[PDB]
């Protein structure tokens, strides 16, 4: 009965979701720097 | 550094990328320049 456990694996979506949620917030946070918000440009130099 | 207009900051190193024979500089994911070509010597340099 314990041996069958590997067959069911070879599930962890709850662990991948944690990784995805943070990766998505970091990808969005960086992308929000390319926005003009109604200014003449988006680059302070 | 400044490359024919392109203004930036970083360390320049020999690259191993291959541009197409009409492209001057490259950008990475999230749209930031990460490689340029020297107009004079035609060599690809990474920007770290």
């Amino acid at each position: 009965a314990i041996g069958k456990i590997q067959d069911s694996l070879s599930a962890l979506g709850k662990l991948q979701d944690v990784v995805n949620h943070n990766a998505q917030a970091l990808n969005t946070l960086v992308k929000q720097l390319s926005s003009k918000f109604g200014a003449i440009s988006s680059v302070l130099n | 550094f400044n490359f024919n207009g392109l203004k930036g900051t970083g360390v320049l190193t020999e690259s191993n990328k291959k541009f197409l024979p009409f492209q001057q500089f490259g950008r990475d994911i999230a749209d930031t320049t990460d490689a340029v070509r020297d107009p004079q010597t035609l060599e690809i340099l990474d920007i770290t």
